[PDB]
RNA sequence: CGGGUAAACGGCGGGAGUAAUAUGACUCUCUUAAGGUAGCCAAAUGCCUCGUCUUCCAAUUAGAGACGCGCAUGAAUGGA
RNA sequence: GGAAGUCGGCAAAAUAGAUGCGUAAGUUCGCAAGAAGCAUUGGCUCUGAGGGCAACACAAAUUGCCAACUCAGAACUGCUUACGGCGGGGAAUCCAACUGUAUAAUUAAAACAUAGGUUUGU
RNA sequence: AAGUUCACCGAUAUUUCUUCAAUAGAGGAAGCAAAAGUCGUAACAAGGUAGCUGUAGGUGAACCUGCAGCUGGAUCAUUU
RNA sequence: UGCAUGCCGUCCGUGAUUUUUUACUGUGACUAAAGAAGCGUGACUAAAGCAGUCAUGACUUGAAUUAGAAAGCAUGGGAUAACAAAGGAGCUUUUUAAAGGUAUUGGAGAUUAUGGAGCUGUGCGACAAAUGCUUUCUAGGAAUGAAGGAGGGUAGUUCGGGGGAGAACGUACUGGGGCGUCAGAGGUGAAAUUCUUAGACCGCACCAAGACGAACUACAGCGAAGGCAUUCUUCAAGGAUACCUUCCUCAAUCAAGAACCAAAGUGUGGAGAUCGAAGAUGAUUAGAGACCAUUGUAGUCCACACUGCAAACGAUGACACCCAUGAAUUGGGGAUAUCUUGCACGUUUUCUGUUUUCACGCGAAAGCUUUGAGGUUACAGUCUCAGGGGGGAGUACG
RNA sequence: UGCUGUUGCUGUUAAAGGGUUCGUAGUUGAACUGUGGGCUG
């Protein structure tokens, strides 16, 4: 059975610290413990140990960036333009 | 296109049509009871009572008159309500404390002509027929 | 999309007649169309007609003579005792000297004079006059 | 196309009523089976046969000429595609879209045409499990 | 000397008089940097004061709910 | 007899373990909640359930040996209600969101802190 | 025969919960029917700022203002 | 108490072998009175009643008959339909020879061979076969058709302000400096708030930032609706057309349930040029809180998450059939004059879309009219939503 | 009283088509197996 409506994770915290600021921090805290796409072996292997820091489960990868999630969008945008504008230079 | 007409459906005629009874007027008032709770009347077509005062309507625009009534507390649920008297004079055969015998004013429960907001009228007192005393076919008792 | 044959056909004919045409051509057709159309032919309120094959649903032409004022379909099609022959005559037809209702029974298709000869009941396909 | 949209479009094609070889076609029925078979074993679709025999090879009608339907003779042979041919097309279709909208989570045009396409997908497999063509237990992803 | 700034310190009257038994929608005047807005109240903030009405008790300077002529309520000096 | 005492229920009394049933307004949906409330419980003699390892053909679906405690049901029999230990409950107003800190030796709070909000310099 | 003890059927009383129907209340609102005092003129003519719909803010009062829409417009019409 | 006994089609019971209902319709059976319908009858008539009529009694007196929902019972008829099954590659007969492995013998109980019959493996005779073995290269040729219903395929690598992503252009509004100049500029019906010798307005070339994409632009195109207009690159779609390709009823329309949906509004991060709810300051005015002028906050723009309302309108639900004439126009295809050097154009047909000139007819009229608001008292193609005098009121309670 | 409409109502402007689609129960659903013949009046 479902065990509650719509608290979640943040069901630890009872009935403190007030429904919105509860919410606010759900869909970070979610995201944070949450496994995500390791391109280099092809499967659902990053975990976050530290802030910022993302380690693969079966290879021995870790690599930097994001602090609640693997790649922020600005991130993409950055790559994107670096890669076109080098696709320029060469 | 208006209607459905398959011969095997009967099941959505029968429920359109309940439905649609409902906005009938006439038909939801003799089908519920907020109207019988409401008639002071229980539902009869008589009903007696005690006078409480005389009193005097002004008729509606454009008629210029004073209406003579009464207000009338009825036996059977206390309620009260106001009762017009018909015929030249006839006002002197009511006194207070009397009892009298109320009935409808022909439209049931509409108000009737410029009288406003009066839909019963008197038709007996003391047991004696109101009519009856103003062609003087009777005597007023006690 | 198209539910009855029958009542796309006579639909189609009470048009050309209204309009005073002397061919109209009917599609689809159907072995119940053929039947129907060969009871009118017997009371003489249309002329010839020709079936053409196409190894589909075929085609009619009829020919109009002028007779026809009205024809049309019953949907559904109710059932008929023999006893309510008087009642569907009341209703659906200008007068009791003339006009026909046609039904389809267990001895096959025919008008309302015929089935109560012959002391038969069946279901209401349609009408002519 | 009508069952989804606006389309009221009649383009097809006619079929003629005389229904015998144009006796010029010297190939045998037998031969026409086996070059029906061939066609297969290349990897080509029921569909796609008719147009490469109709095209460059003087067969109109192969169920004139032999018998039998192209579908039918490759049933008889071991050759039929495991799911039929029209469903394989239309599965093909919502994987390529959905692909695409992982990237492109805005294109709410694209949204509107895959619900129409996954709606078609589950009224086509209803007729296929119910004639036995499907195992009863299909259920598209 | 000129500009800017109140989630800077702070301020938000001097007031009057008119009008449909009442009353004031209505009008006139005096006057400021501006003239208390949304709210809330005899409140841990009301002098008069044990204010006035309802409820709670046999009986309540106490309690609660209402009202507002608020000595001296009121918006990050944060209001509800 | 039951708060009449007193500024004031101060002090004292009172509730009480375990198991089954049952549980309102309000609400940030997490709670409120042990809400409130009703019922059972001893002793004795029995019964059932819950295990271990040893001996292409499908009731080894059976033979033997053995441990450890819990739960449930029944008959008979008894109370002087009887160690210790162990929440009294309900309806409302004011203040502060909450856990925390804090005048060692008369003040533990409504004070301070807090997450959250805003402004300034660079 | 009176009488003793146990099981079962079970009236009645009290207490607790559930449902249905009626009922008082300081104070606060709405509608209608009047009579006709008071203040203005939003609508109908381009009604003197074209009108109306949805939404947001303001305001003694009809109402005013911003944004998008409609003609039920005051135009069926002008680089052929 | 033998007193006795003799001088081919059917009937009935039981086993083996295999299959058609339901529905509608025609008869028939079984169905309390009273009440309704009605056969007879001069209770003086009638509402009634079932009685009475005529010459040691008769009328072998009379009191007839019918309809009553639906469901249940028997039977006969096969047109319109319903249910169930299937989804087409899970698809020979006969006649003789041989080998192997209960019932009658008097009845009752045991043991026993011989045979019947099926189970099979050998030869032989005769006749069929809906698909040619004297065959093709050794089960693989016997199946309604292909809907001017739905789905899918291939092609012009067709068509379009359809959708998403990324780079780059264009003037203009605002601002800023750089070069000049000097007495006002702005705004209105007329003015004033406002800017200006600390150089405004005006002029030239630039720089920054945010919006927007003029003229071409139309009773034109695309989209389910809301909506959509610079160029280039890119991703997945959509329609129409063409087809002697594939498939074979897979469809139409809807409670429940789901997705999208202008503007305004809400939350969290950006942005902030223009315009501008609230507010401020000038004017009009008896008053003016408005209309007018100068400003100005939220907003207006982007990303993600909500809201689900509009004169969200063609005030006209979806699918299908018939229907008068001439134009015009957008896309594709078929057949046979002009111009540039494959394109455009000319004439005539065709499929799809999109419009304009009181068609018949309809309507209270205004008006609608192949594109219906037509084909309806001569009233039946299919499904579905809503209404029942005006208010109270889309309000109160849940 | 065809002002409850199965027979038999209305829905551009009089009261009334849901903003637009998808979709399940439900309702509705194309054609085909099919002229018996021969002799008398
Ligand atoms: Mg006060
Ligand atoms: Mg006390
Ligand atoms: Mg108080
Ligand atoms: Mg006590
Ligand atoms: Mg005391
Ligand atoms: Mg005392
Ligand atoms: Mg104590
Ligand atoms: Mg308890
Ligand atoms: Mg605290
Ligand atoms: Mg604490
Ligand atoms: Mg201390
Ligand atoms: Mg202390
Ligand atoms: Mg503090
Ligand atoms: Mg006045
Ligand atoms: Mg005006
Ligand atoms: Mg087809
Ligand atoms: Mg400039
Ligand atoms: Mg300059
Ligand atoms: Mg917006
Ligand atoms: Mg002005
Ligand atoms: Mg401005
Ligand atoms: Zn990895």
């Amino acid at each position: 059975a479902k065990r509650t409506v719509k608290m979640g994770v943040m069901g630890r915290y009872g009935t403190r610290y007030g429904a919105n600021p509860r919410k606010r921090a759900k869909k970070l805290e979610v995201s944070q413990h949450a496994k995500h796409f390791c391109s280099f072996c092809g499967k659902f292997a990053f975990r976050r140990k530290a802030v910022g820091i993302w380690r693969c489960d079966g290879c021995s990868k870790t690599v930097a960036g994001g602090a609640y999630t693997l790649s922020t969008p600005n991130n993409s945008t950055v790559r994107s333009t670096v890669r076109r504008l080098r696709e320029l230079a060469k | 296109m208006t209607k459905t007409n398959g011969q095997n459906a009967a099941r959505k005629l029968v429920r359109l049509r309940c439905r649609n009874r409902w906005a009938d007027k006439g038909w939801k008032r003799a089908h519920t009871f907020s109207a019988r709770k409401a008639n002071p009347f229980g539902g009869s077509s008589h009903a007696k009572g005690i006078v409480l005062e005389k009193i005097g309507v002004g008729a509606k625009q454009p008629n210029s008159a004073i209406r003579k009534c009464v207000r009338v507390q009825l036996i059977k649920n206390d309620k009260k309500i106001i009762a017009f008297v018909p015929n030249d004079g006839c006002l002197h055969f009511i006194e207070e404390n009397d009892e009298v015998l109320v009935s409808g004013f022909g439209r049931s429960g509409h108000a009737v002509g410029d009288i406003p907001g009066v839909r019963f009228k008197i038709v007996k007192v003391s047991n004696v027929g109101l009519y009856a005393l103003y062609r003087q076919k009777k005597e007023k008792p006690r | 999309t198209m539910m009855s044959v029958l009542a796309n056909a006579l639909r189609t004919i009470a048009s050309a007649e209204r309009r005073g045409k002397r061919q109209v051509l009917i599609r689809p057709s159907s072995k119940v169309v053929v039947k129907f159309l060969q009871v009118m032919q017997k009371h003489g309120y249309i002329g010839e007609f020709e079936i053409i094959d196409d190894h589909r649903a075929g085609k009619i032409v009829v020919n109009l003579n002028g007779r026809l004022n009205k024809c049309g379909a019953i949907c559904p099609r109710f059932d008929c005792a023999t006893t309510d022959y008087e009642k569907w005559m009341k209703n659906i037809l200008p007068s009791r000297q003339f006009g026909f209702v046609v039904l389809t029974t267990s001895l096959g298709i025919m008008d309302h004079e015929e089935a109560r000869s012959r002391n038969t009941g069946g279901k209401v396909l349609g009408f002519f006059y | 196309v009508r069952m989804h949209g606006n389309g009221r479009g009649k383009a097809s094609s006619a079929l003629p009523y005389r229904r015998t070889p144009p006796a010029w076609l010297k190939i045998a029925s037998r031969n026409v089976v086996k070059m029906v078979c061939k066609s297969s074993r290349k990897g080509m679709m029921p569909s796609q046969i008719g147009m490469e025999l109709r095209d460059s090879m003087g067969i109109a009608q192969v169920k004139n000429v032999t018998g039998r339907k192209i579908l039918r003779i490759l049933k008889h042979n071991g050759l039929a595609p495991e799911i039929p041919e029209d469903l394989y097309f239309l599965v093909k279709r919502a994987t390529q879209m959905r692909k695409h909208l992982e990237r492109h989570t805005t294109d709410r045009d694209t949204k509107y045409r895959l619900i129409l396409v996954e709606s078609r997908i589950h009224r086509l497999a209803r007729y296929y499990k119910r004639v036995k063509q499907l195992p009863p237990t299909w259920k598209y992803e």
